[PDB]
């Protein structure tokens, strides 16, 4: 996308999304983040949305075909479900790349750094989702590893009711409890997020009151599948 | 369970 | 595809259905249609599931676009629209091309000609949504000479309760109304379409008998819609 | 209106 213009970039990943093209979407995100400028806030909150949608779908179908797959146990099913694997794995591969290349570097405030830290544990849980093995070790702690220095951050700079700081202990319980076999770990900090979140909502408008309490709402639907 | 869906934004 | 197997294709084709993988799934229909042998009914179902997926979500896309270009009237949505429209033309002309090489040609039974031809017609009344002006003509006259060709072969070799038939009509009925200027003649093919099935049905198993009356229902809500 | 939805089989 090196012959474009980051701002036409920007424009066309919205109306990629409006048109629910997320390849698109994920593929003008990339080349706005390669023109080697910071951020904004919308810009990332595209980049993850275009990103998230391209491998959940590969995600879903991953999970179809091994489910085929482990019920059959031709090569046909393996072979099949080792493409989209790859395929998972690049896009996975090319999200990690461009926060290595190069925005966690140059992300100093709080809400960019606890941003992409979260993106690269995610990144990595997926990555992890499909591997096996000694290799599932590393990469499992390459995305623990992640995670916890947004995590780390997030509590040291932003309130309780913080969307990012909530959605981040959200996903890293489900890290916890999906990926690291770690149950009761998911389950403390998603209760201890939640409890904390409550006790500051007092201190919201009508509008953050609305976005903390709908993330909240999904800790509590975890609880309740879990507990 | 539920990871954050951030599919729309 | 040429080193795969062609069942492997067909066996593949059948999982992308399963994993919502359709650009896979009208890859691996595209490599089984050339290895050049006849497909059966399943395979042909395959093939127009494959694309008709793949070309319904490029037309959503656009209809998209082109509404957010039509409320503009940058050039980024107007790039972005044309960008789609060709991928779509690009879709259209891959699948004329197999029913033109060799598809068509091979096809000898009813139920292999009317239901190539009917695909036939509704990739042309596809490229018809997007075209202007007097390539609009051409490409109107070539959806409707194929739908007229299905037509008439249906209605001597097949029963009026017919799936394909009454698909055909189904579609050539739109045709008529969405791209031809011919609400009368929608209109009317709609209706002798449902009353000569309706009148055939006695003749049906429980099972043919559910399959006819569920497409019958469809020629009924565009009837209500139109009148 | 609606063509005949073919997007499963
Ligand atoms: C990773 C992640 C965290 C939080 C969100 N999210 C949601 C679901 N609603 C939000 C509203 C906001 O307004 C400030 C900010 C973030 C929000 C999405 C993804
Ligand atoms: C073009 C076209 C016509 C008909 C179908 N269709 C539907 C919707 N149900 C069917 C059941 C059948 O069993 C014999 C055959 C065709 C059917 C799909 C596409
Ligand atoms: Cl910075
Ligand atoms: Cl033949």
């Amino acid at each position: 996308m090196g012959s474009m213009e980051r701002a036409s970039l920007i424009q066309k990943a919205k109306l990629a999304e409006q048109a629910e093209r997320y390849e698109d979407m994920a593929a003008f995100m990339k080349g706005a983040v390669e023109k080697g400028e910071e951020l904004s806030c919308e810009e990332r909150n595209l980049l993850s949305v275009a990103y998230k949608n391209v491998v959940g779908g590969q995600r879903a179908a991953w999970r179809v075909l091994s489910s085929i797959e482990q019920k059959s146990n031709g090569p046909e099913v393996r072979e099949y479900r080792e493409k989209v694997e790859t395929e998972l794995q690049g896009v996975c591969d090319t999200v990690l790349g461009l926060l290595d290349s190069h925005l966690i570097k140059e992300a100093g405030d709080a809400e960019s750094r606890v941003f992409y830290l979260k993106m690269k544990g995610d990144y990595y849980r997926y990555l992890a989702e499909v591997a096996t093995g000694d290799d599932k070790k590393r990469i499992i702690d390459s995305a623990r590893s992640a995670y916890q220095e947004a995590m780390d951050i997030s509590k040291k700079e932003m309130p309780p009711t913080n969307p990012i700081r909530l959605g981040l202990a959200l996903n890293f319980s489900v890290f916890h409890y999906e990926i690291a076999n770690s149950p009761e770990e998911a389950i403390s900090l998603a209760k201890t997020t939640f409890d904390e979140a409550m006790a500051d909502l007092h201190t919201l408008s009508e509008d953050s009151y609305k976005d903390s309490t709908l993330i909240m709402q999904l800790l509590r639907d975890n609880l309740t599948l879990w507990t | 369970a539920g990871s954050i869906p951030g599919r729309r934004s």
